[PDB]
This record gives C-alpha cells, structure tokens and sequence, in this order.
C-alpha cells in the first residue's frame, strides 16, 4: 500500500538546517517592495510586507481587485492581479522570502557560544567576525604555496602574497569567504586525519580534544546538514497575518515590530542591489554589506548586537528569537455544610452561562426550541422553564473546582453541581483541608468537563470522593478540620458527675432519647448495652453484645459507626488525631462506601453537636497563673544578682549576657507550665463526695486539647508571658515581653513586637516562593517517570529497619515496611516458616501479622532498584494512592512524587527547606569529611606544603592511592590502624557523591532519604519514602563508562541505555564485549537537564541555544514524554492516554 | 537615600577573606555618583557611578 | 448519581481502562446505536456505563466481542451487494 | 465571573474577553501537573486544545455539544502551529514525519 | 600602592584613561578630557547636591 | 607580570560565586560590551554558576570562555567600522579634484570615440530615425537632443 502524501496524524518531528531551495519551497512569492499597504484604500500593495497575490485575500473566498467575488469561483488565479480566492486563513499559513544580494551570517550560529561556524571550522570566533566585517582576509584552500588553509591575512600581507602567487593560492573576505570556506570543507578527509592523528600522539590534552571533534564531525555528517547552509542565502519571511497591521478606534493602526525589522531587511538589500547595479567603489558596498548583516541578524535575533529601537519608540523591537480556557468560571466561595462529600454548590446564573451550549442542544432537542437561535433567545429572556432543562443537563455532569495555590494533585477536584441561588460558591467543609482554602474571601475557579471521556476521567479519578487520601502518605485527608471535631469532642467526653450518672439503658436509641428530653447530661458515665460487631471471621460479620461502661454521648454517637467497628474506637475522648484513626481503620476495613458516608455523618453530627454546646470564648476563659507575679519578681532578682555581679567584675560581659538570657527562658517556661497546669486540671467538682478533679470544660482548653484550633504555645502566649524578642540584627533582648494578651501591652513591648510581626510575614511570604521554586525543579527533573511494566522481577530492594534513633524509635518500622512489597519471604525467629511469601503487598494485616512475630526487619522493593528500563513496574513501587490497592498501570508516579515532596515544603523553616535543596541538588558540604579511599592500614606521608599527603597500604592489593590531605585540618583517623573504606579519616558532613562511589548504590539512597525525612519528620511533616526515592532514582539516572568494546570511554550515560546495551552484550555479539562503567549521582537540576525530546528542554531550558544545538544536530524528537505531549496539544502518553500512545507506540516500528 | 557622603562596609561575603572591607560614596542630587572603594591588597580604587 | 466507582474498579482493575471502557460504552449509548443493559434511572450515558461495568455485563472483552460480530452482521446484508462489485475483473 | 463561549485573540487565537464578557480562566502548569497526576489525559487534552487553541476544534466541538455528541476532534492547537512558522522562518527546517 | 597600581603618569594621561573609561571605543581629545571631567562634578550644570 | 582575564577566572572559581558587578570590573580593558556578558554569564554559571545548580563538568567552558577573552579594537557596530574604513581616505587638493575630472573626460570620451568609430552604431541612428519619421517611435526616445 502507498504509504501517504495529505495530512495523517503524524509521529515525532524533525528539525534541521534549511536549505536556500528548501526555503523557496515554503516561499510562495519574493517579497521585492518595503511597502505594506496603499494607505488610502487599505489593500495591500503587490509584493510587499503585506501582499495579496503571495499571501493571500484580504477576505474570505474574495479576489483582490473584486473581479471573482463568488464562493464557486475557488482554485482560479485572477488575471488581473493573481490572487486564488480562499479562505484568509491562508493568509496566515503561506510563508515567503527574499533573495539576497550578497551572503549573510545567520545570528544563532554565529553567535551562540557554540559558535558552530566555529567550532566546525576550527577556527577561533574573533577571526572569523575579523572577515566577516572586511576588516582581514582569510584563506580558502591555499593549496600547496606558502600558506595555511584556515590563515587568515591582513591587506598589504594579502597584496604582497598575491603578488608571489597568482594562482594555487586563494583568499577572500566578508559572508562570501566564510561561505566558501563552509563549502571547501570536506567531513570525510578531516576525519580520516583526525583519526590516524588520534592513533599517533599520547597525550591528555591532545587527544581529548581530537575525540572531542571528531565526534562532533562525524555527528554533523550523519544529521544530513551541510556547512553552507549557516550562510543565509535566502531568507523567508513569516505570514503577514502572524505580525498583523489590523486597524483600530480613531483611525489608528497598530502593527508588529517584525513589520519594521522586515522593512530594514528588504531596504538595506534592495539598496545593495542597486549599489551593485551602480558599480559603487568598495568602501560602500562594504559598508552596506555590513548593514544588510545588521539588518538580518537584527531581524532574527535582537537580542545580542546593540538593540535596534522601533520607530519613534525608545523600546527595542521584539524579534522572532524573541493559557486561557473557555466553559469556565470563578467566584467569592462559602460554607454550604449541608452538602454531601461528592457535590458543591454551583450560582444559578453560573451555571447557565457555562452550561449554554448544552442547554441550547438539549432544549432544541426535547423541541422546546424551533432552532438554536430561538434557544439563545429564550435562555437570554430566562423563561422558566429552562431553569428545569438546566438541572436536567446538571444532574450526572460533574464539574471540577480549583484553588489559586496548586501543589499537589488534590488542588483540583471534581464535584456534582447543586443549584444555588446566589453568586457564591458552597464548598464542602472536608475538602477545605485538601485546598488550603480558608472562607475569609478566598476565590476558587469551576471548569466543565466537556467530552464523555472528560466527565469519566472526572467521576472515576477527579472526583471527590475517590480520593479521600493524602498521596503523600495513606493518612485520610478528609478528616473534620474545627467546628466538627469540637463537637465530637464536646459529646465525647465525661465529666465527675451529672444527670443520669450511673444509670443503665438498653442502646444508644434510648440514651439519645435520654439526652434530647433533658433528663440525661450528654457526658455522664452510664453503662449500656451495645451490640458490637467484626468482621474477623473469613469473609463474614460476627456480631456480639455487651455491657460497656461508656458515656451518654459515645452512646448516641455509637449510631453513626457502620458494622465491624469495635465500640473501644468511639470509648475514647475522641480527639482529632483519634477521630482521624477512626476514619482510617474504617477504611482499611469497611471499604469505600462506608467510609465516605461515614465520614459525612461525622462531620453533620460535629457541626450539630458542636452548634448545641454553646462552645464560646469570653475574656474571662483565659486564666492568668495566679503565681506569674512572682516568678516575675524571682527572675528579676535573678538579673541584679547578674548584675551586682558584673558591677563587682565577678563575671564578663558575655558571660553576664547569656546568664540573664538564661534566668529569663526559664522564667518563660516556669509561667507557661504554671497557666498550663492551671488552665488544664483544675476544675475542682464533686460527686456525692467531698470533691474530686478532672480535665476542665474551660472553653479555650477545650479548642485547644481537641484540635480544633489553638495550642499551648498560642495559649501560652494568650495568659502567659510572651517571649524574648530579638533585634532584626538577630540579637536578642535580655529584658523580655513579661506582659501578654490578655493585659495591655506598654508601647515598647509592641514596638519591638513589630519586628518579630514583619519578618515573619515576609520570611513566610519569601518561603512560598521557595516551595514553588522547589517544586518545579522536582517535577522537572522526574516528570515523564511513569509506571510503565507490571513486575520487572527483581529480588533487589533496600533493607527496612526502623530508625532507632538516639532514644527509643523516632520512626516505627511498621510505617516504613506498610503498603510496600516484599522483596524476598521474610522468617519468623524459628524458619522452614514462610509468613510473607516472595513479593506480597504488605498491608494492615500483614504488617500487623509482621508486628505479632518480633521481626526487626524487612528487605523491600524499591523505585530506586527496580530492573525496569524507562520507568518503573508497579510491583516494586508500592501501593499509596487515593486508593488503598496496589499503584495502577500507566499513573505518573514522578509528578505525584514531587507534587507530594513540594506541599508541606511551606511549613519548613544546618537544616530548613534550603535544607532539603541542598541535599537534592548533592551540592558537596562547606567543610567535608573525607572517607578512606581503601581498607587497609594507613600512614601519614611526606611534610607540609599546602597538604600532608597521606599513604593507604592494602593488604593483598598494590598500593598507589595515595590521597594529600591539607594537614591544616584536624585528623581523625588512627595513623598506626587499619581503616575501611567508606570509613571517617575526618569529621564533618559527607558528600553523597562520596557515598556512592566508596560505600554504595543503596548507601547513599538511604543517605538522602534519611538526611531530608529527618528535616521533614523535625517539622512534623509526614512524607512516605517512595517519592524521595523516586528523585533519588532520577538522580542517579547518568554513569560513566570505565572499559570499552561498545561504546567511549568517558561518555556520561543513561544507566538505562548503558545496562541495556551491556545486557544485550552479554549475549549474542561479541560473546560478552561489555564495558563496564561507575554510577553517578546528578543533582536534581542537573539532571533535569538531560530530556531526549528537544521540545520538552526548548521549554524550561534556554531556548535558543537549545534549538540551535538540536538543529545542527538534525535531531528528531519522538515525543514520547509528557510536556513535549502537552506543548504540541495532544494525549498525554500516561494515564488515560496511556493505552493510545501504548498501542500507537507499538504500530510503529513495526510491520 | 539622601544627597551627601555615605560610608559602608561590606565586611564578610566580600571575597570570603574575614577582611571585611570598606567604602565611601558620594550621591549628588544630580549628577554622576563618586565611589571610592579598598580592594583585598589595600589598594584603593575610584569609580564614576 | 454513583458517588463510588470502588466497585467498577473492582470489576476492571486498571481504573483508566475503566475509563475508556465506560467511556467506549457510554459512547454507544450517547450517540444511539444501542440501548442500556440495566434500568435507567435519569442517569446519563456516563452513570448507567458505569453501572453497566458494576454488574459485571460490560467490559473490553465483551464490547469487542459484539462490535466483532456487528461486524458480520453488516457483512452479511452487503454479501450481494459487494460481490456484485466483480466489475473490478 | 462565567464563560461559555466567548470572543478570541487575533495573534495566537485564544479566548479573551472583549465585551467585559470576561475571558477564560486561565489553566497553568501547575494545574496541568494536577491534570497529569490524575490519569486524566482527555479532560488535558480538551483543557489546552479544543477549549482554548484550537481554532478548528472548538467550533467543531461545539456543534457536536449541542448534537448531543460528547466528543473531540482535537487537531493541532494553534500555538504550535505558530511556533513551527516562527522556527520555520528562520534557517531552521522544522518536519513533522512519518505517518 | 594605590600609586603603584596606577597605569597614568601626568594630569593629561589620568583624563585620557578616564574619558576612555567613561565612554570607550572611541578616541579621545584634550578638549574632549577637560571638558568631560570639568562637566562632571565640576559644572553648576550638570552636578548639584544642594 | 601581566596576562589579564585569568584572574577575574581564577578568583570567580576560588570562591564559588562573584557578584554580577565583580565580573564586571575585573573584566579585562579589552571587552566592556554590555551584551557581552549575557552569555559570559551563562558560560561561568554552567560550571560554577553565580549570577548575582550547574554542570560539573567544567572543562570546555574555560577554553572557550578564553576563546571569548582572546576575542575581546572593533566593537563592531557598522556605523564604527565605516567611520574607521572611510576615515583612511585622503582629501582632495583642488587641483586633485580637477585633475580626477581630467582622467573622467578622458575616460568617457573614449568610450564615445569607440562608439562613433563602429559602423553599426551609425546605420542603427539611422533606421532608429527611420523609425521616428514613420511614426513607429518619438524624438524623446532617441536623442536628448544633440549639441544645441
Ligand atoms: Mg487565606
Ligand atoms: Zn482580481
Ligand atoms: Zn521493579
């Protein structure tokens, strides 16, 4: 079959030179005339800027001069003025051209530090602009007299050759001579010596250099470029429609700044063409030439040069060198707690402005409507009964909402739209977590998902409810935020005694019943009988009852908790961190289903609950330590003490400094842990008793303890004193804010409050910044990291241990081993016993069964280690989704990865967020520790000049590591014992790359995770190791190669490419030719440097050089990534997409 | 920033040298700035604006 | 409305081959060459796919199957129409 | 603010408000990592083609959305396009291959 | 030092490395030298700090 | 005792990071361009960068960055390189320019002589005027009139 010639939907793209003949195929015309339009009847003049005979009709299937006005007439060519009658869309597609008069450079080779010129000439830049400007000759081809053929000459030495030799000697200057120096230029024979050159002399320097650019040649070669072509001979001009001269209100017009470039150009050539014709003497037509080369290099890119200025506009002219959606909307949002999980409230108007389309199809569709125009007029008058056809195309069309700050994928959620009357947005109260959104006039954005498969990518993945986990670590993240938990726990809760103590009911209905006719207090302690079921057996509910000694309000709240659920969850004083752990074990239990609509009734009965409490907060409800004062007035004995010390000379002024510094802090914390103890227990109440105490009702207490909202530093801040504040100089005051809140503060402790205020705001301002920064690098450099096989079946993994540090578990192993894969069976303290068999997903259970034995570690599968090439298997990378099954097929792992690093990253603060960049990017550390290059015993070498080197004795091995260590630096190492490699011949931080060169793969992958979740995990941030695995993964991408028998010796090169080459070669080929090589470690923004796709690094790279360097190279960008994918606007080859590019991917290269 | 002399320091980043290092400049209402600046080697230096 | 899809996952695993599958499905029903395999409540093309994958009678290889055989069905009417054609000799 | 439909830039065609009939939300890279976490190609794909760039596209889904057919014909979104004549007038052959 | 590391020797010399400082590329002239560092911090014109 | 531009190099690797003004300054007298260092700035930021997170690769990046030293004289701008070309060019001496005049008279009388002395040249006048009488062509488009 013939393949095909009209347009298909195509694969990759290729850029490349063009040649002068390659631009005259695009070139529909010349463009011979510097004008644009007759300025009394707008038309454009025949060829010119603006033309309709090479471009095309002014207007649509309309002939210039007006001689074919019809829509019949179409494929003919006027005779007056040749003009085919289409579209004026042609006028923005057919390109065009000029013919110069005499060579010119073309700006972007010429000048982009790869000068390509250049460096394929071998011939320095400065002499190459010398010819260029005729301000030297050079030779060309100097065969066999006096001369070398890349020599460049001066005009008496010129003169003075010429005159020795007529013939057999050439020389030229100006674009023509570079042109003809590119053109003599033979590939084959420079590389033929290059090689044999290469043979001969041993020398570093040397042959670095040759190899460099005989690699360089032999690439061009191959591109299918030729030399000439960085030479501009014809030079085509963009469509008049791209850089439009469209008219405005009072007559004025309005045009592109490549209008005026162009102009230059077509002037300053046409110019020299008459110059030419003239017969000017040389010093002109020089000079000219000169200026056609600014003219042209200004065109293509004013960004080096001077900076040629519009027209009476000081601005410089913008040159060729150098997104809104429609159906969507945005408003003021709000409450809406009646809402179900899965809907927001969406305005009336709103929703019909944005639904029109379909509002009009469905109205002419029921026959409502004659036609659509009567539909728009009837929708525009708003008669009633459109309101109906609207909640009929409403009702199983879900909607997605967004928020200004994006982080993680959660930032964007579908919803089900309810109609609202009202310009404000009703916004689920359990989503306001996911969104960052407070209500304090914060704005979201709605989006409609116009095609069948966006409203089912919408309900099956955007929706709310199929995402009711963090992606960042399996915790829910729709757990109840303030008002809700301050209900549960204002009903879950008991005090000493009250209505109804100590009586006995039958079930939670009548202990409801009980406390909603007054008769019972809410919180008393009552037993009752509860039925109580689990699920334990195999597959099936067993229920069970008893009588539990419970409150009146976990009773009653015992309702909303579905099936297997045991009572003891909801026997609590149900906390914030307790009503978390509810929903989570109701999830991994239960299921979906169960949890959602659990999680609804939970917030509805704490926002009920919470409304009857009468939960409020009066002055009165922060207590002040009745023992403050005092402890005041013993500090301040402290400081005289101090200072009577200081007058006498006892102490130094440091030293007097930090022990007043010191007497205050513990003042400080004296007054806090005297209101904290004050405003925590002592409510002092009694029950049939004398008395008897227990944690107060005290309302501030309450907020604070359930986590709703404050803390003890807050509250600390409110009763207690405030603080030592420092000077912006960063000093602090030893004379601190002994006042707080809830007394007045005297103008100097608010004065110097101030600072403390102004620097938070802009550090905090500053550090968002810094997490979106952060956050893009990271998306960039993993991106494209999609789960692309199924099981790649290593049995390679990291081991799993929890973290025991310093004291006892900072961080269980039961976190670190759950939801992850067994790398290999794991054994009970007695073996022939297989618990975990091979790879298993380890889930609640499992790890719970893992917990039952004593087991003190597991070896798990890792992204970092797993076998697959160009991606990752889903076997080895985990489970944690919004989902608690196994990672699907084609999900993209690294964008979640980042997105989920890059959230928290706002509330980190050696250490901070610089912290973790610093580690991501393995900058090496200011002053380093340096690790034993080799076991084997050591000894201190030679005397100091500069550095004391010191001398590694191997015991089998030779020895010729011998490292010179600046002796300035204190040692460690013991100079008479043997040391390990990878051991600390110093103290100090170490750079990872050390750690991956001398101790291991897995070493330093367990370094950087470990050193960023301490900086993460030190600020109460929880992050699962996968996705700082998966940047390490990235990370380490690159290595170079050591032997040979494949490919070069010191190519940098992907790790993928390289074992699939050596794999390849194990086998087959030469029986096993394969080099080996040294895995390297890239910091995150380095290694984001390297993307295959050109259009993918045209994007966040420097986008000239870029473009530049790929085009020389005649390179072809497959696509295959995802932003390469989204700039040319089509399927994303991940996720729903994944299956096509799958598919296509496969019928390509293939039969 | 007022019109007159005005003495900086720059003392730490400045060639990471703990040296410090010092400056006067002169900032007119109108006209060209004068700078007067020291250098590692002690030599010191003028600059117009 | 299906506030859940869990189940629909359940039955296909992959959860954006359902997607495309109830999207194929949804297809059928929307521009109307078929007609639904579960009572349709109101709910639109979208919801009663979904459904339809629920109960376990639609999926990729079921649809293909039918289209498969729809195709023959098709073939079947043209058998003289197109072996009528021999003008091509 | 709302928007179904309304009026168009003239250099890269994309929606924007002329009438105070205010122009599209706009969509930015951040919300297109959102939409790329998701397993969500086609909401993307319609998000930065045939809603926005697509000068084709978009009268020829909105024929199809009054039809009473959900679907995208998606084409090539007019941003490229301009690209690849803006590389394309320079001494750069840019080729689209294969088939 | 300071005297040392200066390349100048005479009044005429020190304008002449100050013009090419200030405006560079192009020739300098005797005029040109007076004139530029006379107008610059000298002139009731082009300098005041009131 | 002298070679410039190492220095503000050797110093800039030394202590990590210099300031956008530090370059400056310590750029040698030979390259004061201002869009010189537009690219110098990425050139020193791929191997060591400050631009007051870069390839460690280092290496080619000093060769040609004092491959750019060695090609900082002309500072290009046309307007320059002509005013320098043109400015070589002697004045005239009044009685220079009447010599010039002299050889140009020479010149194109020559070439008239040349053109009086072939035969064609007449008998194409004549049927040319032939042609103007016969109304085939007009007296302004043969001669511009003769002397008179
Ligand atoms: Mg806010
Ligand atoms: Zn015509
Ligand atoms: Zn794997």
């Amino acid at each position: 079959l013939k393949a095909q010639t009209k347009t298909e939907e195509f694969d990759a793209i290729k850029i490349a030179l063009a040649s002068p003949d390659m631009i005259r195929s695009w070139s529909f015309g010349e463009v011979k005339k510097p004008e644009t339009i007759n300025y009394r009847t707008f038309k454009p003049e025949r060829d010119g800027l603006f033309c309709a005979r090479i471009f095309g009709p002014v207007k649509d299937y309309e002939c210039l001069c007006g001689k074919y006005k019809r829509l019949k007439h179409r494929g003919v060519i006027c005779e007056k003025c040749g003009v085919e009658v289409t579209q004026t869309k042609v006028r923005r597609e057919r390109m065009g051209h000029i013919e110069l008069a005499s060579p010119t450079a073309h700006i972007w080779f010429l000048k982009s530090l790869p000068s390509r010129i250049g460096l394929l000439l071998d011939m320095p830049l400065r002499d190459i602009e010398r010819v260029l400007y005729f301000e030297s000759y050079v030779v060309i081809e100097g065969g066999m007299t006096n001369l070398e053929r890349q020599q460049i000459l001066t005009e008496e030495q010129y003169l003075d050759a010429l005159e020795e030799f007529g013939d057999e000697f050439d020389a030229k200057m100006g674009a023509e001579a570079i042109q003809a120096l590119l053109k003599s230029m033979d590939l084959e024979q420079e590389c033929e010596q290059l090689r044999e050159e290469l043979n001969e002399t041993n020398s570093e320097t040397k042959r670095k250099k040759l190899t460099k650019r005989i690699k360089l040649l032999e690439a061009f070669v191959q591109s299918g470029n030729k030399p000439e072509w960085m030479i501009l001979t014809v030079l085509p001009v963009l469509p008049p429609d791209l850089r439009p001269l469209v008219p405005l209100d009072g007559g004025r017009f309005a045009t592109s700044d490549l209008n005026d470039l162009y102009r230059r150009v077509i002037n300053r050539n046409n110019r020299l063409k008459r110059l030419l014709d003239l017969a000017a003497p040389d010093i002109i037509v020089r000079n000219e030439k000169r200026m056609l080369q600014e003219a042209v290099d200004a065109l293509l890119d004013n960004g080096r040069r001077g900076r040629a200025i519009t027209g009476s506009n000081k601005r410089p002219l913008k040159s060729l060198a150098d997104k809104r959606v429609d159906y969507s909307g945005r408003s003021v949002i709000t409450v809406g707690p009646y809402l179900r999980l899965h809907q927001c409230g969406l305005p009336k108007k709103m929703a019909l402005e944005l639904f029109k389309p379909f509002i009009y199809g469905k109205l002419e569709l029921r026959g409502l409507a004659t036609t659509i125009k009567a539909a728009k007029k009837m929708v525009e008058r708003e008669e009633a009964v459109v309101w109906d056809i609207l909640d009929e195309v409403i009702r199983e069309h879900p909607v997605l909402l967004n928020r200004a700050p994006t982080l993680h994928r959660l930032g964007i959620q579908a919803f089900e739209p309810v109609l609202i009357e009202g310009k404000a947005i009703q916004l689920h109260p359990l989503v306001c977590a996911a969104y960052n959104a407070d209500f304090d006039g914060d704005q979201m954005a709605v989006h409609v998902p116009l095609t069948l498969e966006a409203q089912l990518e919408a309900r099956a993945l955007m929706m709310s409810t199929n995402n009711i986990l963090s992606p960042a670590n399996g915790e829910p993240i729709i757990v109840p935020s303030q008002d809700v938990v301050l209900g549960l726990y204002y009903m879950t809760r008991d005090c000493v005694n009250a209505k109804g103590e100590g009586m006995v009911l039958t079930g939670p209905k009548e202990a409801e019943r009980l406390y909603r006719s007054g008769l019972a207090s809410l919180h008393a302690r009552v037993k009752v009988r509860i039925t109580e079921y689990e699920k334990d057996a195999n597959g099936e509910l067993v229920a069970k009852t008893s009588l539990k000694d419970t409150t009146v309000g976990r009773a009653i709240l015992w309702m909303i908790v579905p099936k297997g659920l045991p009572y003891s969850i909801v026997n609590q004083a149900l906390g914030k961190k307790a009503i978390s752990k509810m929903l989570n074990t109701c999830y991994r239990i239960l299921g979906l289903k169960p949890t959602v609509i659990f999680a609804d009734q939970i917030m509805y009965t704490g926002f009920a609950y919470a409304a009857r409490s009468g939960a409020s907060v009066g002055i009165d409800d922060m207590v002040i330590p009745e023992k403050k004062h005092e402890i005041i007035s013993e500090a301040e004995a402290e400081v005289a003490e101090i200072q009577e010390q200081f007058q006498s000379g006892l102490v130094t002024a440091g030293e007097r400094y930090n022990k007043v510094i010191d007497i205050w802090a513990a003042a400080n914390d004296r007054v806090s842990k005297a209101m904290m103890d004050n405003l925590q227990t002592e409510t002092v109440i009694n029950r049939d008793g004398q008395e008897e105490k227990q944690v107060s009702f005290n309302s501030i207490y309450m907020m604070a303890d359930s986590g709703a909202r404050g803390s003890a530093a807050q509250i600390r801040q409110l009763a207690g004193m405030r603080g030592l504040m420092a000077k912006p100089d960063g000093s602090i005051i030893e004379t601190p804010i002994t006042a707080n809140f809830r007394e007045g503060l005297n103008v100097l402790q608010y004065f110097i409050s101030t600072h403390g205020a102004r620097k938070g705001l802009a550090d905090t301002a500053l550090k968002t910044a810094n997490s979106g920064y952060l956050t893009r690098r990271l998306v960039d450099v993993a991106q494209d990291l999609v789960v692309t096989e199924d099981d790649c079946g290593t049995h390679e993994g990291i081991m799993m241990t929890p973290v025991i540090e310093g004291g006892d578990v900072k961080e269980p192993l039961r976190d670190r081993v759950l939801g992850r894969v067994t790398a290999e069976d794991v054994l009970k303290p007695g073996t022939a016993d297989i618990l975990v068999p091979r790879n298993t997903l380890l889930h609640e259970q499992w790890c719970d069964l893992l917990e039952e034995n004593s087991v003190d570690a597991v070896k798990v599968r890792s992204v970092v280690s797993c076998d697959t090439d160009f991606g990752v298997c889903a076997h080895c990378y985990g489970r944690d989704l919004a989902r608690g099954h196994i990672i699907n097929k084609g999900e993209a792992i690294g964008v979640i990865a980042a997105q989920s690093i890059g959230e928290p990253g706002t509330q980190l603060t050696t250490g901070g967020l610089p912290r973790v960049a610093d580690l991501f990017e393995a900058r090496r550390p200011k002053e380093p520790a340096i690790l034993a290059e080799i076991s084997g015993i050591v000894s201190f070498g030679k005397e100091t000049k500069g550095k004391r080197r010191l001398v590694i004795t191997p015991v089998d091995g030779s020895d010729p590591y011998e490292e010179m260590i600046p002796k300035w630096r204190q040692l460690n190492v013991f100079e008479g014992e043997r040391v390990e490699r990878g051991d600390v011949i110093s103290d100090g931080p170490e750079a990872p790359h050390d750690i991956l060169r001398l101790r291991g793969v897995h070493a330093v992958t367990r370094y950087i995770v470990n050193e960023v979740q301490d900086v993460y995990r030190l600020q109460g941030v929880k992050i699962n190791d996968k996705h700082i695995e998966v940047i390490v993964r990235q990370m380490l991408r690159k290595a170079t190669i050591v032997n040979a028998g494949s490919s070069d010796f010191l190519e940098g090169e992907q790790v993928e490419y390289s074992r699939v080459k050596i794999a390849n070669r194990e086998l087959e080929a030469n029986g096993k030719v394969g080099a080996t090589y040294s895995r390297d470690l890239l910091g995150i923004t380095k290694a984001s440097l390297a993307t295959e796709s050109f259009i993918s690094a045209a994007s966040f790279q420097e986008t000239t050089r870029v473009l530049t360097e790929a085009a020389v190279a005649g390179k072809r960008d497959e696509l295959r990534g995802l932003k390469e994918n989204v700039i040319v606007g089509r399927l994303i080859p991940a996720g729903t997409g994944y299956a096509y590019h799958q598919d296509r991917m496969r019928r390509r290269a293939a039969g | 920033r007022s019109p007159g002399v005005f003495f900086d320091s720059d003392k730490g980043k400045t060639h990471s040298s703990g040296k410090v290092l010092y400056n006067a400049r002169i900032i007119p209402y109108r006209g060209s700035w004068l700078d007067f600046e020291f250098d590692p080697k002690d030599n010191l230096f003028v600059r117009i604006d | 409305a299906r506030v859940t899809v869990q189940d629909a996952v359940e039955k296909i695993g992959n959860r954006f081959d359902l997607v495309l599958v109830a999207a194929r499905r949804a297809r059928q029903m929307q521009v109307g060459g078929k007609d639904p395999l579960v009572p349709e409540e109101n709910d639109k093309t979208t919801v009663i796919a979904l459904r339809e994958i629920e109960e376990g009678l639609i999926n990729n290889q079921i649809l293909d199957v039918r289209e498969r055989q729809e195709q023959q069905e098709q073939e079947a009417a043209e058998l003289q129409a197109v072996t009528a054609i021999a003008e091509g000799r | 603010h709302a928007r179904s439909t309304g009026s168009y830039s003239l250099v890269t065609q994309q929606p924007l408000g002329g009438k105070a009939q205010f122009g599209g939300q706009r969509f930015g890279e951040m919300e297109v990592w959102a939409l790329e976490a998701y397993g969500a190609a086609y909401t993307l794909q319609e998000m930065l083609t045939v809603k926005s760039d697509d000068v084709n596209g978009r009268t020829k889904m909105y024929k199809n959305i009054v039809d009473g057919n959900h679907q995208m014909e998606p084409g090539m979104p007019e941003s490229f396009n301009v690209l690849l004549k803006e590389i394309r007038s320079l001494g750069i052959n840019i080729e689209l291959e294969d088939e | 030092e300071t005297l040392r590391v200066d390349p100048t020797n005479d009044r005429l010399s020190a304008l002449v490395e100050i013009y090419r400082m200030m405006r560079p590329g192009e020739p300098p002239t005797r005029e040109a030298a007076e004139s530029l560092f006379e107008n610059l911090f000298f002139s009731e014109d082009r300098y005041d700090l009131s | 005792p002298q070679s410039q531009l190492k220095l503000l190099v050797t110093r800039g690797k030394e202590q990590g990071y210099l300031t956008y003004a530090e370059v400056n300054d310590h750029l040698p007298e030979d390259i004061v361009d201002s869009d010189q260092i537009e690219d110098i700035i990425q050139m020193i930021n791929d191997m060591g960068i400050q631009v007051m997170n870069t390839a460690d690769e280092d290496a080619a990046e000093a060769a040609a960055q004092v491959l750019s030293s060695v090609e900082s004289g002309r500072t290009t701008d046309p307007v320059r390189m002509y005013m320098r070309e043109m400015g070589t060019v002697e004045l005239l001496t009044r009685e220079g320019e009447i010599d010039i005049a002299k050889r140009i008279e020479d010149g194109i009388n020559q070439v008239q002589c040349s053109v009086a002395e072939y035969p064609e040249a007449i008998t194409y006048l004549l049927e040319q005027y032939d042609r103007v009488e016969a109304e085939e062509a007009r007296l302004s488009d043969l001669i511009t009139g003769f002397v008179d």
